[PDB]
């Protein structure tokens, strides 16, 4: 199941994953704590998210 | 926005 950001993300550090709203996301990583690590299936990049910015969509 | 959470545990 795929997300999709409800808001836009600016990283704050390096490998962060930078993202915009409606943006789609696969959650690849959900257990370290509540920084997800993210693959963004609209520009391929990857890295940390801050889960309270994405919701579960379709 | 949403307040960002503190950022993760770092692993060692």
């Amino acid at each position: 199941m795929t997300f999709v950001a409800l808001y836009d993300y600016e990283s704050r550090t390096e490998t962060d994953l930078s993202f915009k709203k409606g943006e789609r996301l696969q959650i690849v990583n959900n257990t370290e704590g509540d920084w997800w690590l993210a693959h963004s299936l609209t520009t391929g990049q990857t890295g940390y998210i801050p889960s309270n910015y994405v919701a579960p969509s379709d | 926005a949403p307040p960002l959470p503190p950022r993760n545990r770092p692993r060692l």
